[PDB]
């Protein structure tokens, strides 16, 4: 249902997410509500090995991998791929998304576009590139 | 500039030779003469 | 002011990264305002890439005046630059 | 913060971001919405209980206020659009009501 | 204890060196003075016995420039008013154009304006010991500074269409400025050894 | 400034290293003047 | 790009001081002097303690003061352990203790007495063994009690044996190139010692000092190297061309100019001047 | 939602996570001409601060690069043609008529093109009209020992435009100079480097779609010998904390507990003695940490370099570092919060779980458990301390150095003046250029290697015409006469027209190369 | 150990002892002990937004009928003649002997004649009871019995002197060891009591002005007069509390010992369940610390 | 037969001038004492 990128897990350390995907694909199969309280699973027997016993009882691969065929070519991917059941809560920060200004009102005094911002750092960039005419145009 | 005015003198409180010195300085700085601006002072009376 | 003579010119014979852009820009504007194209078109439409076709063959007017810091200036034909 | 499954496996800045970001989910703000005079509410049509959960997610009565669904996530770099932390969303898995 | 005797020795390879470095000429033996060489040259009963004889001179190697130079060590601390003006007519009568002095310590400022006017076509200049005792120019952070004649200064002002006020400046209080004997208006050419690409020549003036 | 849009970006690997994809909405909402000559007259007639 | 570290100030405060305010009195003015051939580690540490400054508090033990007369007795460490970390002699202590210590002690007592308003009667140093120091004082009885413990601690902590003005904490750090890294900046002092070479001396900028007594070009190369080293502690590279241009513009007028009201007040265009800070 | 490619993500410093971008339109034609030629994106391949390039591919493309150029790869005809055409995609770009290929690397018993041949093929299709092929030798990011003992891959060598040996990774194409893409930028001009960067992008994406790449679980788990090695090293260093503390304070390891406790109580009422104690104990713990890392991560963990899908993303340089697989697999090590270590409360116990004046390093913020297995509470608290410390750790100096340096432009007599007319430098910073056009001067081996494309890039027959060649070249040698009275050639002769005049150190270096290692230059 | 003490009272020093004492109605105010370089200790406190500084020996003698041997043998009665404590207490005793008087009645009368102005005490009744009003209302409000305020003051001054000599570590105010939480309803009760006290002071000023004019209506026996005066003044304090809740600007004549006076109320955004809970659990130290970047 | 350094010297010289003219209380030409004037904000 959702393709996530593998390059996001190193330098982020969300190994908790790998364990959670393991536990999801394990719990959904048998029908358990996989217990995931902090600080239960010790160093003797790891949580990964527990959910792996779960999965190999269910039938899937013990490391969580799963043999996938690609859709755009049809023949199998050489390397197995990691599929689990994660819990994705949709965010809401996108409520304030966009404004295109071809022409519109002008200012009372200075005849400027009424209140996008180009200047005092944009001017640095443009006279950095050596673009006199672009500065004198846009400004 | 009022503080430095001399109401009875109608000039500056300064000595007129110092005001003339600074006038010569600001004359000679006009045309771009720096060390020449500073050389005016090598006179002793 | 002085217009430095053609015998002695001290500026760089290279078409600087800036003179190329502005020459092409002003030539594109000129051609956009119904000016004469000095080179056969092959069907290109943009009133700028025609100026690129002109500059590729060095068939362009508009000598440039390079303003030295004295106040003097050189007159370089765009055929003359490298 | 306690309701983050295997919260002792992540680099603790990740648990900090997860707390401060699960406080901002488009989730069910209750059950009496017909009688609310708030300005902006957000509600999630299809929520479920997590399949991986801490027991306190049952004790604290979260079952009455779900936050998200269960996505069948495949860790894979295949589409190519999913770099710089982005991701995809299986189209029919969207048009069936994700 | 008696370390004052090496201080005044080191004030010679900062003065007998402060000649070219200017364009003058000095025998290569007064640059190679050993430690005890100075003692054997200027000795006495002491073991203090250095003063009353610390005075030398030098003539230009350009064979012109009106005229020569004379260095002297005023050992009496805080030279003041009765030790400066009396040591001017000597430079005048030897036809010595410009001279040098020392003082340790605290040259009295009252003895600084009434003598700086008597110089006129001459210039008393300028130094004190315990402040310039080892050549600063012998160093990594100070490039080789060179003076320039008005012909070579005209050449500069011509190749660059400049005015004599558009160049960089060097204040007269700059150590190397009074070291080289700069006058307000002379163009120095400095040989930057900046190692990003080669060693190049910048120019500076005084004002 | 006039003629300056502003939007959220999202990544695409198919286009180019130069190019930027703009939806047809920015196609329709950002315009620039162009004189009409003999050989781009067809483009501009068709555009109007 | 980066500001977080992983003692001298590094990061944007350093750059802010070197290139924005062009301040004298930098927070950590250090110098670095290269040793020579003719010097051994014994002479290295000897010169180190020599140019270093110590405070009479740093050799005194607990100081007891008996009340009545009015009597103060300082305990001084054994000359052996006192000469391991030091090498100031007993006679030096005697002289400077007597003179300057009595001066400081009487000065601070007069300070507190004048504050409360709203002489050194006998002195006995351990003239042979040097492990104690007695000062017997007499006061009028109408004067209120004195916190002699705190006052004597303030005196012994404020009085100095041998200080070169504005230098302290000369230290030795290891390329088989023995060097001395000193806090504070007094070139005028370091001219004097001939154990270490007077040419190859690195300076944390203090570019006021080096501009003042090594030229203008010295200031230029110093500031180039300084900003290079400030950006060198991070894995960010700024080629010497940018630094060369910024430096050689900064030391243009002949000194070294900050990029503030001083430098803003000199431009020839009256619109930028009107623009940037205060119209 | 507007779409832009990944290459620019490094330049704009964007993350595609919600930050939005102003998109202007230059109206007049002069403005769009100058935007197209001067400030267009493909010409922004070099940052101004240093020469090191900033554009270049990212995570997925570079891991798939390590996996495509690897030598155990093989393609049939179908995959070769298809992957190539996905890479090129001529019609959307244009300028080329028909796609041309190579012969196959192996021919019997089945015909198979190899991966390096696909990279060579892309380079062959993007070669300009007449420029001899690329040839180059440069170290790669994936170290040579990871492939084999005395492995050959190591360092990419490729002559006349065919990838002869070595694999491409973050150093080859990306934010790393002197690789493939930067040398294409030098030889074949910028607008070809841009096409090549795009072509590599699509080629690696299409290969991903053929094969795919994923960071599964077993990539992390230590094989039983590995984790028992880790267990043995931790049982060995069970007591390093006490050893280091007792050595610091002066006592022996067998001292009475009460005296050690009294001395410790005397120690960290102060602050400097804490600095010393934490420094010593930190040295001890970091010795232990480096030991178990060095013994475990290269060989302990389950799958070796090529197949381990996190060893690839880590040591190839896509995303992450060696400390990351260290933490996910072996141990976390000391928790250094603002320098020293965990702050001791009033009663001297690091945390209410530990007895007072506790010495064992587990109380000093050294936590042995790894993220894969799970960290315990007392350890998790110190980890929260360090992380939140970071978070509380994570614009006026652009109106100081910019108001005074407004103009500061390089006038035509080649003397960088302020715009009021006054000089600031002659020969701007020892002219050659700010980093953009000065990167490859130090690369004398590369320029002399091919040399047939650089003469056509400089257009010798048009440059040698109108510029002076003999005068400055002659006077240069005389300036290389050590005695003075011959200034630098740049000062006497301007460098724009007198084609012999060049900085002194450049002459010194080119001559020391020509005399020292001319193995390319014949006699 | 806070360095801002130093430049505060220049005879002062950084070492101080702070105590936030609270009445039975959870209406605390502070009163700190400044240890000044001279040796005595000042009893800083707050009243009507204004600092106030009376020497600690003054109120120590004013509190109980005490003789100086008791103060001494209470502060340092131990290990007879411990050097530091013994000389510091001697210096303190004499520095107070400087200007003050002997008995408790004289000290209370001086204290009243000094502080009758700022206390809202009855204008006409008496003068020594105003001293008792201070030593009841400000000095140490959590304690009721005078002798016990005296004992705790001796203990506290002993703690200060121990802290000065380095025999006591500095407790850390920025740590939950020395922190408590103020709930909602207790702050509500404090503000309600403050509004009631303002209401009483307001009808009192209205009665005083009614009497002061010449004598328009003065019948302190007639209930009609009280109906008149109640009808005169603003009798609506519901809107004051409702304003505190609507805005947050705690507008009170005395801050009730609260550093910041803005930002007391958060709007319970029910956007998501966790958001609602996280509103209910959180705490905060106040932006008076946010403005200091450390 | 303007530049920064010229302006950098002019501004300093005029600052010195205005330090000077505000110093004298007695006239040197009139020798008298002109009546002072006191200002407000
Ligand atoms: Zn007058």
């Amino acid at each position: 249902d959702i393709i996530i990128n593998p390059h996001a897990f190193p330098s982020r350390m969300t190994i908790g997410m790998f364990i959670e995907s393991l536990a999801g694909k394990a719990g959904a199969c048998h029908g358990l509500a996989q217990d995931s309280t902090p600080f239960i699973y010790s160093e003797q027997q790891t949580a990964a090995d527990y959910f792996g016993e779960q999965l190999v009882k269910a039938g899937y691969n013990y490391h969580g991998n799963e043999p996938m065929y690609s859709g755009i070519t049809g023949q199998e991917m050489k390397a197995d791929i990691y599929i689990g059941v994660v819990y994705y809560q949709r965010l809401r920060h996108m409520v304030s998304d966009f404004q295109v200004r071809t022409t519109g009102p002008i200012h009372n005094l200075t005849r400027q576009p009424v209140k996008i911002r180009f200047g005092e750092m944009e001017r640095d960039a443009v006279i950095g590139h050596g673009t006199s005419f672009l500065m004198q145009d846009r400004l | 500039l009022l503080r430095s005015t001399c109401l009875y003198c109608h000039h500056f409180k300064l000595s007129k030779v110092k005001v003339h010195l600074f006038f010569c300085r600001l004359k000679l700085l006009d045309y771009g003469l720096l060390n020449e601006s500073e050389m005016v002072e090598n006179v002793s009376l | 002011g002085k217009a430095v003579a053609k015998e002695d010119r001290t500026t760089t014979p290279y078409m600087t990264k800036y003179e190329r852009a502005r020459i092409l820009g002003t030539r594109a504007l000129q051609i956009s305002m119904n000016a004469p194209v000095l080179v056969d078109l092959e069907g290109e439409t943009d009133p700028l890439q025609i100026a690129m076709k002109e500059l590729a063959q060095k068939k362009i007017p508009l000598l440039v005046r390079r303003y030295l810091p004295d106040g003097s200036y050189e007159d370089w034909s765009v055929a003359e630059l490298i | 913060a306690n309701m983050t499954p295997f919260s002792d496996f992540n680099q603790s800045p990740r648990n900090m971001y997860q707390c401060q970001m699960g406080k901002q989910t488009m989730g069910t703000p209750g059950t009496a919405l017909r009688y609310r005079t708030d300005n902006k509410l957000y509600r999630l049509q299809t929520g479920q209980t997590p399949v991986v959960r801490p027991k306190l997610h049952n004790t604290y009565g979260l079952d009455h206020y779900p936050n998200g669904t269960n996505a069948v996530v495949a860790v894979i770099s295949y589409t190519g659009y999913d770099m710089e932390d982005a991701m995809i969303l299986n189209k029919s898995a969207h048009e069936r009501g994700f | 204890e008696e370390k004052n005797i090496v201080r005044v020795f080191r004030a010679w390879k900062t003065a007998h060196q402060l000649v070219h470095d200017r364009g003058y000429g000095v025998s290569q033996a007064e640059l190679d003075l050993t430690l005890d060489q100075f003692k054997a040259m200027h000795c006495g009963m002491g073991r203090n016995l250095d003063r009353t004889t610390l005075s030398f001179y030098a003539k230009p190697s350009n064979d012109s420039n009106k005229g020569t130079i004379y260095i002297e060590f005023a050992k009496e601390p805080s030279v003041g008013i009765k030790e400066m003006r009396t040591f001017v007519h000597t430079l005048g009568d030897h036809n010595h154009k410009t001279g040098i002095l020392i003082y340790a310590n605290s040259m009295t400022p009252s003895a600084a304006k009434i003598i700086a006017t008597v110089t006129g076509q001459f210039t008393i200049e300028t130094f004190q010991e315990s402040d310039l005792i080892v050549n600063i120019t012998h160093h990594e952070l100070v490039p080789k500074h060179i003076l320039l004649s008005p012909d070579e200064k005209k050449e500069l002002l011509d190749r660059y269409k400049l005015r004599e006020t558009q160049l960089p400046r060097i204040q007269l209080a700059d150590p190397v400025a009074r070291y080289l004997g700069l006058k307000r208006g002379e163009v120095v050419k400095i040989v930057r050894r900046s190692e990003t690409s080669g060693r190049y020549n910048s120019y500076r003036i005084c004002a | 400034v006039n003629y300056a849009a502003r939007s959220v970006i999202s990544p695409d690997p198919n286009i180019e290293t130069n190019e930027i994809g703009v939806p047809p909405v920015f196609a329709t909402k950002l315009t620039y003047p162009e004189p009409v000559t003999l050989y781009n007259f067809n483009e501009m007639r068709n555009a109007v | 790009q980066m500001t977080l570290n992983t003692n001298v100030t590094l990061g944007i405060p350093r750059l802010r001081e070197i290139i924005m305010t062009a301040s004298a009195n930098i927070q950590t003015p250090t110098m670095t002097l290269r040793l020579n051939d003719g010097v051994s580690d014994k002479r290295a540490s000897a010169f180190c303690k020599e140019v270093n400054k110590l405070v009479l508090s740093e050799v005194v033990r607990q100081v007891r003061v008996t009340e009545k007369t009015y009597a103060i007795r300082l305990d001084l460490y054994s000359r052996d352990e006192y000469q391991d970390e030091y090498g100031v002699l007993q006679e030096e202590i005697e002289s400077t203790f007597s003179n300057r210590f009595l001066k400081i002690l009487n000065r601070i007592i007069k300070s507190y007495l004048a504050k409360s308003k709203q002489n050194c009667k006998h002195l006995d140093f351990d003239y042979v063994n040097g492990e104690w120091a007695t000062v017997e004082l007499v006061f009028p009885i109408n004067t209120e009690k004195l916190l002699m413990v705190s006052l004597v601690e303030k005196a012994c902590s404020e009085t100095v044996i041998h200080e070169i003005p504005g230098i302290t904490r000369c230290f030795s750090k290891p390329d088989t190139v023995p060097k001395v890294i000193t806090e504070g900046v007094n070139l005028k002092a370091i001219w004097e010692f001939y154990n270490e070479i007077s040419m190859n001396d690195i300076y944390t900028n203090d570019i006021a000092a080096i501009l003042r007594i090594y030229g203008v070009e010295a200031a230029r190369n110093a500031i180039v190297h300084e900003v290079s080293s400030v950006f060198g502690v991070y894995g960010i590279a700024v080629d010497p061309r940018h630094l060369s241009l910024i430096a050689d513009y900064m030391t243009f007028e002949g000194g070294y100019k900050a990029f503030n009201r001083m430098g803003i007040e000199y431009n020839t265009s009256p619109f930028a001047k009107m623009s940037f800070e205060t119209t | 939602t507007i779409r832009m490619h990944y290459a620019n993500c490094n330049s704009y410093n964007a993350d595609f996570d919600g930050d939005e971008m102003n998109m202007h339109f230059p109206q007049s034609t002069n403005a769009r001409s100058e935007a197209q030629f001067i400030a267009n994106t493909d010409s922004q391949y070099l940052v101004p601060t240093s020469g090191d390039p900033l554009r270049g591919l990212i995570q997925d493309h570079v891991v798939m690069g390590v996996w495509l150029t690897c030598k155990d790869t093989f393609y049939t005809r179908d995959e070769y043609q298809q992957l190539l055409f996905q890479a090129l995609k001529p019609d959307e770009t244009g300028m080329y008529g028909r796609i041309k290929t190579l012969p196959p690397a192996i021919q019997r018993p089945g015909i198979y093109w190899t991966g390096k041949q696909i990279i060579s093929s892309v380079l062959l299709n993007l070669k300009p009209s007449d420029r001899p092929g690329l040839n180059l030798k440069s170290k790669a990011k994936v170290p040579g020992k990871y492939w084999s003992p005395d492995s050959e891959e190591g360092s990419v060598l490729f002559d006349d435009g065919e990838l002869l040996c070595g694999i491409l990774d973050k150093s080859s194409f990306g934010a790393s100079a002197f690789g493939l893409v930067h040398s294409v930028h030098e030889l074949y001009g910028p607008d070809i480097a841009g096409r090549l960067l795009s072509v590599l992008s699509r080629l690696f994406t299409a290969y991903a779609q053929m094969r795919g790449f994923t960071c599964r679980m077993d990539d992390l788990r230590l094989d039983e010998q590995g984790d028992n090695w880790r267990r043995q090293l931790l049982e060995n260093g069970k007591s390093f904390g006490l050893e280091a503390a007792s050595e610091y304070v002066g006592l022996s390891t067998d001292s009475p507990i009460a005296l050690l406790n009294a001395n410790l109580e005397e120690v960290y009422r102060d602050d400097e003695k804490l600095q010393g104690l934490d420094a010593a104990m930190k040295g001890k713990m970091n010795g232990l940490t480096s030991s178990i890392i060095n013994k475990c991560i290269p060989d302990g963990l389950l799958t070796k370099f090529p197949y381990n899908h996190m060893q690839t993303m880590t040591v190839s340089g896509a995303k992450g570092s060696n400390v990351n697989v260290s933490q996910i697999s072996c141990l976390l090590g000391q928790q250094e919060l603002e320098g020293r270590r965990v702050p001791l409360m009033v009663s001297g116990k690091s945390l209410p779980s530990f007895v007072p004046y506790e010495t064992s390093a587990k109380s000093g913020g050294f936590i042995a458990s790894r993220f894969l297995t799970g960290i315990a509470p007392q350890e998790y608290y110190f980890h929260c301390m360090a992380g939140r410390e970071g978070l509380i750790d994570t614009g006026y100096l652009q109106r100081c150095l910019m108001k005074h340096l407004e103009g500061l432009c390089v006038q035509y007599d080649h003397t960088v003046r302020d715009s009021d007319g006054s000089i600031v430098q002659f020969h701007y910073g020892e002219d050659s250029l700010d980093v953009t056009k000065q990167k490859h001067l130090t690369q004398f081996e590369f320029s002399a290697k091919n040399y047939k494309s650089l003469i056509q890039k400089y257009k010798v027959k048009s440059v040698l015409s109108a510029v002076d060649s003999e005068t400055a070249s002659s006077y240069a040698k005389k300036a290389l006469k050590k005695p003075y009275k011959y200034d630098p050639v740049l000062d006497k002769y301007p460098p724009s027209r007198y084609l012999g005049s060049v900085s002194e150190k450049f002459q010194r270096a080119v001559d020391e190369y020509t005399q020292k290692n001319p193995d390319k230059l014949i006699a | 150990i806070r360095p801002s003490f130093a430049n505060r009272g220049t005879s002062y020093s950084q070492y101080g002892l702070s105590i936030r004492c609270v009445r039975p109605d959870q209406s605390s105010l502070t009163n700190t002990l400044h240890y000044l370089n001279n040796g005595v200790t000042m009893f800083r406190f707050h009243w009507r937004k204004n600092e106030y500084l009376i020497p600690s020996m003054m109120i120590l003698k004013a509190l109980l009928e005490t003789s100086d041997k008791e103060i001494f043998e209470g502060i340092v009665g131990k290990d007879l003649g411990n050097t530091f404590l013994t000389d510091r207490v001697e210096l303190m005793l004499r520095a107070y002997k400087s200007y003050g008087l002997y008995s408790q009645t004289e000290t209370l009368q001086y204290l009243g004649s000094k502080f009758r102005v700022v206390l809202g005490v009855a204008e006409d009744l008496t003068d020594v009871e105003v001293g008792r009003f201070l030593l009841q209302k400000v000095v140490l409000v959590h304690l009721r019995e005078a002798k016990d305020k005296f004992r705790l003051l001796l203990f506290m001054i002993r703690k200060l002197y121990a802290l000065v000599a380095g025999e006591c570590c500095a407790d850390n105010p920025d740590s939950p060891q020395h922190q408590e939480i103020l709930l909602g309803g207790f702050l509500y009760g404090q503000i309600l009591k403050e509004k009631i006290e303002d209401w009483l002071n307001s009808i009192r000023a209205q009665i005083n002005l009614d009497v002061r004019r010449s004598a328009p209506g003065v019948d302190f026996s007639d209930r009609k007069y009280l109906t008149r005066v109640f009808s005169k003044i603003n009798n609506d304090i519901g809107t004051k509390l409702q304003y505190f809740l609507s805005t947050g600007n705690l507008v009170s004549n005395t801050g009730l010992d609260l550093q910041q006076a803005t930002g007391y109320t958060v709007v319970a955004e029910k956007l998501n369940f966790y958001r609602f809970l996280s509103h209910f659990r959180m705490v905060h130290r106040g932006a008076f610390f946010a403005e200091l970047k450390t | 037969q303007l530049t920064t350094l010229l302006l950098h010297e002019r501004k300093k010289v005029v600052r010195a001038f205005y330090h000077a003219i505000s110093s004298r209380k007695q006239c040197d030409n009139c020798q008298s004492f002109s009546p002072n004037f006191r200002k407000e904000g």
